[PDB]
């Protein structure tokens, strides 16, 4: 909450 | 494998990674650009040794990655990322690795990639990016 956040992709590769 | 999280950074400087030619990705560690100075990221290791070492030295920041692609397969019994290219804006860097298994590609149209997260095995199980303006 005071943790400022960005886009993320993926992943790729194995699951989960 | 062991996960790791890089986090996010201002820009991208230096990677250095490792592969072979019969397996897949190991080693993954990069310098990042932190607010016009250099930052040196932790470095992710593979449990195993016998690869071969890379450096790709970005001219930062007048270049910079637009497109990141390779290649995910099954190597003993377990699912990793075989090969890994790099294109920027003046040069490809790649492929390292096995091109053999399913496809993967992330080009960008307007955005900057800023910092990375995976897992390392025996090889590099899987890995996401961090995007941005
Ligand atoms: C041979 O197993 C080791 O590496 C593979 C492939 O990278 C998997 O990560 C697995 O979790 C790890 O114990």
């Amino acid at each position: 909450s005071g943790k400022s956040q960005t886009v993320i992709v993926g992943p790729w590769g194995a699951k989960v | 494998g062991k996960a790791f999280d890089d986090g996010a950074f201002t820009g991208i400087r230096e990677i250095n990674l490792s592969y072979n030619k019969e397996t897949a990705i190991g080693d993954f560690q990069v310098v990042y650009d932190l607010n016009g100075s250099p930052y040196v990221g932790q470095n992710h290791s593979s449990f195993i040794s016998g690869f071969t070492p890379v450096k790709i030295s970005l001219d930062f920041p007048s270049e910079y990655i637009t497109e990141v692609s390779g290649y995910t397969g099954n190597v003993s019994g377990y699912v990793v990322v075989r090969s890994l290219t790099f294109k920027t804006n003046k040069k490809t860097y790649g492929p390292y690795g096995v091109t053999s298994g399913t496809p993967f590609n992330l080009p960008i149209e307007n955005g900057l990639i800023v910092g990375f997260k995976g897992s390392i095995g025996y090889w590099m199980d899987y890995f996401s990016m961090y995007l941005s303006l």
